[PDB]
């Protein structure tokens, strides 16, 4: 798992999300996927325990896909990203609580606004223009406190991606090889298929 | 997870030609304390088996109050329970030996290693040991705590193999479980001069011996020890 | 804290042939340095002719026997007094065990009989119910004296035709009982030998289409 | 241990040793670390030997069942997924299974999945397994291209687990050889490294640490 | 181990089993753990084989050198007194738990030492793994004056107990008889009831069984 | 171990069971826990056996070259002696030691060192694990002054008790008597004391 | 419990 | 919890409580189904003693089971509700599990499954 | 962590009619992963010959030693070390290091060239001698040698016949163990001249 | 540290050490020389504990070159890796061991051969036609073992590192940073500088 | 804690401290430890106090229970009801428990339950920290058949010298008289028994 | 905790 | 170690 | 190391 990073500029909210799953001392694999479609215009990518991070990611998408069929409507990026919450939070004081800690990028049809939300395994949940997890953040914040405006395009926030993916290549101990970069916004989600 | 408290130590015990005979002290130990003195560890069910028991003395009593019910139940719709539907040595024993294991599975052993003697209603002798691990085995001599490692080697000059059963008269048997007896007293710390016997012979029954004492002592010996070493007067 | 475990040493060996299979074990019964009896049979007729041993901790060992014995009571009166095959056996047995793969049975268990074409068979399993059908199996204390002996002696391993260049391998054969009752014999004393927690005596069941018979031999007491 | 899987153009290669060790201690040459659930689907063994042998043969009789009630071959992705779900309810019980799910259907095409006790679910071409797996990988990744011929496959398999058994102290015994393609899987043979490795000694001329 | 020391009429007498252990297996069936401090003072030795085996040669040294300088024979309470404070400065470390015995000017000596250092002084006397089967033979066949055969008996007796009884003993019992006035006579393999069974069978190979590699003559010479 | 030291009209008596612990394995059951350490200075040794072995060597040592150079020493002096060697090495000493002498001034003296290198001069004095059982009759039934008789009397009765409850107490009960008449060794076999 |  | 049998048998082999809820049944709307060579049709009546209905919020009688399912039905619309809740949850856990939506004949034989469990399961009608 | 079988091996000898055998396997491993496959634990001083199994480390260090050791030896006393003298120093130089010791498991064997009498001994770590009729046996697959050493071994083989013996109970005992193997070393001792000889063995 | 090997080939010995420096989350280095020259035709390339690694090298380097001056010769490869060897066999019992393993490559000027010695934090020692330290060995050693002969020539040799730096990159989960790769033969000790 | 019951001539007596402890702090100086399961059935308690009370409080509900539905329990009785608890809850519990009463057909009876509950009828029981220091005393002095008297002597001088060593153990002895004539408390204070 |  |  |  390791490296997920979300940026939520003027029309849209970028995750960009590391290839790498490890084991050991081998790489497995180099081009896995570490995100689910939850409705339309909300894609959700996690990190975490091995197991846990699949298997709680598939367990929101089936819970709000149901909800999507029962009422014929999408929930709103706020409402799942609560929903997503609780879950975690009762998780916590659980038997065995999954260790996942996630990203919430949705595209709000009602606001006509990107948000994004940084939930980590506790349900501690903040909505931010810009977030990470893990070892990730301690490199990108400042970076992004740095070049980061609130009115970029999706493009000028691709290219802000770039700097963060290059500086996590230069400095972290670990190869992560490379990301898969999504995009969320008013036509819903779509991936970017050379990073 | 238990830990014993009120202890009783080595339980020797041996068959002969016409049966078996099993004795065990009379102390009930409270770590180095020797707290209780009247303690009788040998306890008769019917009158063809002995159940003898080291170990936990709380756990003990309880295994007492068991064997009590146990009997009772038998003779419940039982016209033959003074008969052919008596309980044998056999029985008494899976029965034990049965909860024995249950508590140790169930991590709550009864803290006690038990030697079951008798005679079967066939005239066979029956020796037989299950201890807190559920553990079991037979031999021609057996023997718990310190008994096992000083009266077994006593016991087996005696009877040493199955062929060796036939040849070993009651007196000689009981000469040899009574000098072990002395032995123990000798070399074990937690060990009584009091002690109990019993006899379960296929023509006699059941003989309870009480109050038997450890005599014909060598000490005087001791006199002539001075010092550790290069010390004389 | 209290140990549920504990160690009775002694130990197992199990030989195929072409129409019979032998199941041996000695017959003395430890714990630390004591001995507490120098005749304890651990090898047992279980019925339809399956012979059976679980050697490590013997209140587990006997456990586990009496429910397979009890297995097959139950076989039979539930599917028409069938015969339980070999390979049957060895399933339910590994159902036995994994049912406590959380609070194992300490014991390395072994069986022996005759297959459904009545060829000698020999099943081993691992404490938690891994099985396989082998030739050969040693098991328990002296298990790692005596394996490498049979991988030798039964199976031929690191054996070369004379003057082949080590090219040509001896070639695999069936051993008659009178030579596997040698080479059970010959492990047993060496390993008498060598193992302080073996010894005593040596208990035999051979296994054939005739039913199963005994043989019992001295091993040395010290 | 040491298995591996790997898909090419002819379809699937699986390939495994046959050693299982207690400590230091060879328990056994002769373990069949391949589970033949079906005609079209099989299941590697590497971790704890009762654990895999005992869930994988678990997992051939909830695929039966599967095909009786809905009247046709359970998915690779089904089949893998019903073990993956099975050791994540067990997870921190402490089983100990790295397991490859390999298979063919129709819908799917030739599919691997590695799955594991800690819950991880992997499709993928290439994986190796086991305490010998990096050992595989080195041989196996130096030589692989999609195009290898049936032939080149089942010898860069083989050869995979050959260098892993040499290697790796707690890999050994025999090559164990299948390949799989839309007409199900088939069996090459045992292959004993005893004589296996002397032969590819001779034949290749690699092995040159080697007191020859 | 088990090892014994038991006094009678015009000396004293030690015995000893042959067995060496490294955990389960039988490191060596016939050890020697008598040992020669001076011509007649000898040392029964349990505990850590090499730690009995050097702390006696060491302190068997030094009796040497002080015989010679003092023109005297050496006294056991000698031995006894280098042994204990050698020990005891270890701190127990030095695992060597000895019966010493022997004869010298002063009369006839039998004592124990405990590796801590504390030394103990009786008519008989047993330590080791087999010590408590031993010392339930002394217990109740032991008497104030017994005749040199008596004695012999008794010892050989009690160190069988052990032979039998303890499985850290096996195989022979040796025995050493320091009686006043006379040589010590040391009796190696007194007695030997524990020799292994013809083998079944001879596993003398087909020359050319095993394949070779390459062959070459070692040069030994200068 | 069961130990005690009483002074009387006519000097001092020390006494002591004759048990030795390995576990609970009596590694010596007619063990001599009264050591001398001078003609008509003597001590119990309680804990443990080498360390006590060890001190009372050493001790030994100390007083016959004291008596070469100065004469007999004190019973006192004996005492500051072991003291020295229990207090300095405190850490590594298991060793509880009742010293008791003769001198023809002071008539007898009982002075007791616990574990930790303390010195206390008493009138008697008892340790070892099997005292703790007998404090009570002890202090009920000890009067200064007692003849030779009534204080083998005081000490087989009370080391009688402490043997009965203690199960790290047992086999004969020793004793020595310091006088001005000289040194006397006495023993009792539990036929005797057991029943008393 | 032998591994693979 | 209530116990009862109200699914039984009667003498002449009839269970009536389950024929009585074919009456409750043949009282619905009617629904209508027709498929034809590459699509399905599903047509239902609306009973039209109501005006001053609001068709925007009234439950539809057409029912999405998964995005590529529908499901209708004639009798009593309560009762409606459950199984199609029921149908949509095993929708989903279908897709968890199996990774592949449910075939048709997969669903309906799982409602029809929950149907049967209560006509002999006690304390239900 | 425990270092008598980190890197793994085994050293095996035998007497036979005026002769010695010894054999070693070949492996030097890391745990899991074989380093070496020509990693010999048999040398010799002059006629004497001595096997070294436990820490490689070790065995390289004491092989040092004791050529430095017997080349003094043989410079002031004008002669070859003999085997029990040389068993002897052995054991001296390895309880010297008691309490921080080397963790080998030695083993001696060689004619005397005096006496022409066959000697093998075996030591423990801490320099415990071992002295046998019959065979000695040392490493991780000590078991599985003590099993085949008490079955396959008889007394007053030919060197011919001696070579066999103690090759099936090298082979047979590596093959049972994880960390040795990986080739194999026997040499064949008469009183004076010394074949080595090479097996072939499953390199696994 | 971490990644070192070497190869010898028929007529030198190429060692290959990676560039990476670091500590925490953070490659403090990308260009490391992990190496030491301890004579013109001797080179030693080490791995191991911070600070223990270089004060290692550059004392027996320092001792090299002390004998060097002093009997105006160069030891042989096989003199200098026994030298090395009692060095780390005393320190492995020393208060605070070397915790240093290294890779020595030579080429003996008297022989005409090159000589590859891995040694060990313990002073395990042992002449290889190939060698590695850590985790690089558990993927090298297979594949050498597969392309590996004994009579390659020094561009062989360099393609056979070629494809274990490849493997490396592909299955190792750390940056490593690539190695630098150093040949030593009859005419010393030169450095390949783009690899 | 000091405690003990004694059985005599027409009855049984009860005797304890009065010390309760928080360390080497006296949280209470003046504690009831002889407590009341029925009229002629007390116990003396021993080990924790929210234990021993928590116990003595069940024990008093069964036997007010069992005396309403088939009248007055033996001491047998009594005891077997402790035990049952001590037994089935020895993990959890520290409670040394003498128990002791008055029946007109069976006179006085003691039956000592000490920590694992094992039961043991006594002619005389004692038991707590201070106890351990009058098993000399009390074997050497103890008799059956003693009168009221010789037996109110017989508990004074026994728990005078176990609070004397003992430091867990002080303030009043209180004892408890259970004879046919009904049911008598008295108490002694320090300047009495101390000085004994 | 209070004791007795 | 012995006590006493 | 070895014992006896
Ligand atoms: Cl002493
Ligand atoms: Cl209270
Ligand atoms: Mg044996
Ligand atoms: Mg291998
Ligand atoms: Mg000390
Ligand atoms: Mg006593
Ligand atoms: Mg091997």
């Amino acid at each position: 798992m390791d490296i997920i990073l979300g940026i939520r500029v003027q029309d849209s909210v970028i995750l960009a999300s590391s290839k790498a799953v490890t084991r050991g001392i081998s790489v497995l694999k180099d081009s896995d996927d570490k995100t689910r479609q939850l409705s339309p215009h909300t894609l959700m990518s996690f990190a975490g325990e091995a197991g846990d991070t699949v298997q709680f990611a598939e367990y929101i998408q089936a819970n709000i896909q149901l909800y999507s069929i029962r009422e014929d409507y999408e929930l709103s990026p706020q409402a799942v990203s609560s929903f997503v919450r609780q879950e975690l939070a009762k998780s916590i004081r659980s038997r065995r609580p999954y260790q996942v800690n996630v990203l919430i990028g949705g595209y709000d049809k009602k606001k006509n606004k990107p948000e994004l939300y940084q939930i980590d395994y506790l349900g501690t949940k903040v909505e931010l223009p810009y977030g990470a997890h893990g070892y990730s953040g301690f490199y990108t914040f400042s970076l992004l406190d740095h070049h980061y405006r609130p009115d970029m395009t999706t493009e000028e926030g691709l290219d802000l991606l770039k700097l963060c993916v290059q500086e996590l290549e230069k400095r972290m101990p670990m190869d992560f090889k490379g990301v898969i970069v999504k995009i969320v916004d008013k036509d819903g989600i779509r991936q970017v298929d050379d990073f | 997870t238990q830990q014993p408290i009120v202890t009783g130590t080595s339980v020797i015990s041996m068959k002969y030609d016409n049966g078996v005979i099993i004795a065990a002290d009379n102390l009930g130990s409270y770590g180095s304390l020797l707290r209780f003195n009247g303690v009788e560890r040998l306890i008769p069910v019917g009158d063809n088996t002995v159940v003898g028991i080291s170990g936990d003395i709380s756990d003990m009593q309880h295994i007492e109050r068991l064997l009590k019910d146990l009997v009772t139940e038998n003779a419940y719709d039982n016209p033959l329970a003074d008969a052919e539907e008596a309980l044998e040595p056999s029985y008494i024993f899976e029965y034990l030996a049965t909860v024995m294991y249950q508590r140790r599975s169930k991590m709550n052993p009864l803290w006690n290693a038990i030697i079951v003697a008798g005679v079967q209603s066939n005239g066979d002798q029956f020796l037989r040991y299950v201890n807190l691990l559920g553990v079991t085995y037979s031999s021609p001599t057996l023997a718990t705590g310190f008994g096992a490692h000083m009266a077994n080697p006593l016991l087996r000059k005696v009877v040493d193999r199955e062929s060796d059963i036939p040849k070993t008269t009651v007196q000689v048997a009981e000469e040899a479980i009574v000098n072990a007896m002395r032995v123990l007293y000798y070399r074990d710390a937690r060990s009584s001069r009091n002690f109990s016997l019993a006899i379960i012979d296929k023509n006699t029954g059941l003989t309870f011996k009480k109050n038997l004492q450890v005599e014909n002592m060598k000490w005087d010996f001791a006199k002539d020890i001075k010092g550790y070493g290069t010390q004389k007067i | 804290q209290f140990n549920p475990y504990g160690d009775n040493g002694g130990t197992i060996l199990g030989i195929a042939g072409e129409d019979f299979a032998v199941l041996a074990g000695d017959t003395r019964n430890i714990t630390d340095y004591s001995i507490n009896s120098r005749y304890e049979p651990k090898v047992f007729d279980c019925g339809d002719n399956i012979v059976m041993s679980a050697n490590g901790f013997a209140a587990d060992g006997d456990a586990l026997v009496k429910r397979f014995k009890n297995s097959v009571k139950w076989y039979h009166f539930d599917h028409n007094d069938k015969k339980l095959s070999i390979n049957s056996a060895a399933r339910n047995i590994q159902h036995l065990l994994y049912g406590k793969r959380f609070f194992p049975y300490y014991v390395h268990t072994i069986i022996a009989g005759l297959d459904e074409d009545g060829k000698g068979a020999v099943y081993s399993f691992d404490p938690v119910g891994s099985y396989e059908r082998e030739q050969c199996r040693a098991g328990g204390a002296a298990a790692s004296l005596i394996m490498p002996f049979l991988d030798n002696q039964v199976n031929f391993k690191n054996q070369y035709e004379p003057g082949t260049n080590g090219k040509v391998k001896k070639p695999l054969k069936y051993l008659s009982v009178e030579e596997v009752i040698k080479l059970v014999r010959d492990s047993f004393t060496s390993a008498t030998e060598r193992h302080i927690q073996v010894g005593d005596g040596l208990e035999i069941l051979i296994v054939t289409k005739d039913g199963v018979r005994k043989e019992f031999y001295e091993l040395k007491r010290d | 241990t040491t298995t591996l899987a790997f898909r090419f153009q002819g379809g699937i290669i699986v390939a495994v040793d046959s050693r299982a060790t207690a400590g230091n201690w060879v328990a056994s040459q002769t373990v069949k670390k391949v589970i033949e659930i079906n005609p079209f689907l099989l299941g590697t063994m590497a971790g704890g030997a009762a654990d895999c042998q005992f869930w994988e043969t678990w997992l051939g009789s909830q695929c039966r069942l599967h095909e009786l009630r809905e009247k046709e071959r359970i998915s690779v992705a089904a089949a893998s997924k019903i073990l993956s779900n099975l050791v994540y309810q067990y997870k921190g019980a402490g089983l100990s299974m790295g397991t490859m799910i390999c298979g063919y259907t129709r819908k799917e095409g030739p599919t691997i999945y590695y799955v594991d006790s800690d819950g991880t679910r992997l499709k993928g071409d290439i994986f190796c397994v086991g305490s010998g797996q990096t050992f595989a990988y080195g041989v196996l990744d130096s030589n692989y291209k999609w195009d290898l011929s049936v032939e080149d496959a089942l010898y860069l398999g083989k050869r995979s687990i050959l260098a892993a058994a040499h290697r790796d102290a707690y890999s050994g015994g025999s090559v164990n050889l299948y390949h799989v393609t839309e007409d199900g899987w088939i069996y090459h043979g045992n292959h004993d490294v005893g004589e296996l490795f002397w032969k590819v000694k001779e034949e290749e001329g690699s092995f040159n640490n080697v007191i020859g | 181990t088990t090892i014994v020391g038991v006094k009678f009429n015009n000396g004293v007498v030690i015995a000893a089993d042959t067995r060496s252990t490294q955990g389960p297996i039988v490191a060596d069936k016939n050890c020697a753990k008598l040992h020669r401090i001076s011509p007649k003072i000898w040392c029964a030795g349990a505990g850590t084989a090499a730690d009995t085996e050097a702390v006696t040669q060491l302190i068997g040294s030094n009796i040497e050198l002080h015989s010679l300088y003092t023109s005297r024979e050496p006294r056991v309470v000698s031995a006894l007194q280098m042994l204990k404070q050698h020990l005891f400065k270890y701190q127990g470390h030095i695992g060597a738990y000895l019966i010493v015995a022997g004869v010298d000017p002063t009369g006839s000596h039998l004592f124990s030492i405990h590796a801590h250092g504390s030394t103990d002084v009786g008519y008989y006397l047993s330590l080791g793994s087999g010590s408590l089967a031993a010392m339930a033979v002394l217990e109740s066949h032991w008497k104030q004056d017994l005749t040199k055969e008596e004695a012999i008996k008794l010892a050989s007796d009690a160190i069988q107990a052990g032979i039998w009884n303890d499985l850290g003993s096996g195989s022979n019992v040796d025995v050493c008889v320091m009686e006043i006035g006379k040589d010590a006579e040391y009796l190696r393999n007194y007695l030997t009831p524990n020799v292994r069974e013809e083998k079944q069978k001879s596993y003398k190979f087909p020359r050319g069984t095993t394949a070779v590699l390459k062959e070459s003559i070692v040069n030994i010479c200068d | 171990t069961s130990i005690m030291a009483v002074t009387f009209k006519d000097g001092v008596i020390l006494g002591a069971d004759s048990r030795t612990t390995t576990g609970a394995y009596i590694a010596n059951r007619v063990t001599d826990k009264l050591t001398r350490v001078h003609d008509k200075i003597w001590c119990c040794r309680s804990g443990s056996a080498a360390d006590t072995q060890a001190i009372a060597d050493i001790v030994q040592y100390h007083l016959e070259l004291y008596t070469s150079q100065y004469g007999t020493p004190s019973t006192e002096t004996a005492a500051s002696v072991f003291k020295e060697l229990c207090y300095e090495n405190k850490d590594n000493l298991t060793a509880g030691i009742i010293v008791a002498g003769y001198d023809d001034k002071n008539k007898g003296e009982v002075y007791t060192i616990p574990l930790g290198g303390s010195v206390h001069k008493l009138p008697y004095a008892i340790a070892g694990s099997g005292s703790t059982f007998i404090y009570g009759y002890c202090d009920k039934n000890f009067r200064e002054n007692m003849s030779k008789e009534e204080t083998v009397d005081f000490i087989k009765h009370s080391l009688s008790q402490a043997i009965k409850w203690d199960g790290s107490s047992g086999g004969v009960i020793r004793m020595v008597v310091l006088t001005a008449a000289g040194v006397e060794r006495l023993i009792f076999y539990p036929d005797e004391y057991e029943q008393l | 419990a032998p591994a693979x | 919890g209530y116990d009862r049998a109200l699914s039984i048998f009667s003498p002449d082999g009839h269970i009536f409580q389950v024929e009585y809820a074919l009456e409750a049944v043949k009282r619905g709307t009617c629904a209508v189904g027709v498929k034809g060579k590459n699509c399905v049709v599903l047509g239902c009546e609306r009973r039209s003693t109501l005006k001053l209905q609001d068709t925007r919020i009234t439950p539809s009688k057409v029912s999405k089971i998964d995005s590529h399912v529908v499901l209708s039905f004639s009798g009593l619309n309560a009762d409606s509700r459950i199984l199609i809740e029921k149908a949509r949850v095993e929708a989903q856990s279908h897709r968890l599990t199996l990774e592949d939506p449910v075939t048709v004949e997969y669903l309906t034989r799982y409602v029809a499954g929950v149907q049967q469990r209560y006509t002999q399961s006690g304390g239900v009608r | 962590s425990d270092p008598s079988s980190i890197n793994g091996g085994i050293v095996v000898a035998m007497t036979g009619k005026d002769c010695v055998a010894i054999a070693c396997d070949l492996r030097l491993g890391s745990q899991s992963l074989g380093v070496s496959n020509k990693f010999e634990k048999i040398f010799h001083y002059g006629h004497v010959f001595l096997g070294i199994t436990g820490l490689a480390t070790d065995v390289t260090t004491l092989n040092e030693m004791f050529r430095y050791k017997t080349n003094l030896y043989k410079l002031k006393e004008e002669r070859a070390i003999e085997p029990e003298t040389f068993t002897q120093l052995v054991s001296s130089s390895l309880y010297e290091r008691r309490f921080g010791p080397y963790f080998v498991g030695p083993v001696v064997a060689g004619i005397n060239s005096k006496s022409g009498k066959p000697f093998i001994a075996g030591f423990d770590l801490i320099g415990c001698i071992d002295e046998a009729k019959d065979f000695i046996v040392s490493g991780t697959a000590s078991d599985q040698l003590f099993g085949m050493c008490e079955s396959l071994y008889e007394p007053n083989l030919e060197p011919e016949d001696l070579f066999e013996t103690i090759s099936q109970a090298l082979l047979n005992a590596a093959d049972r163990d994880a960390l040795s193997g990986w080739g194999a070393v026997v040499y064949i001792i008469k009183k004076d001249e010394v074949v080595k000889r090479y097996l072939k063995m499953r390199q696994d």
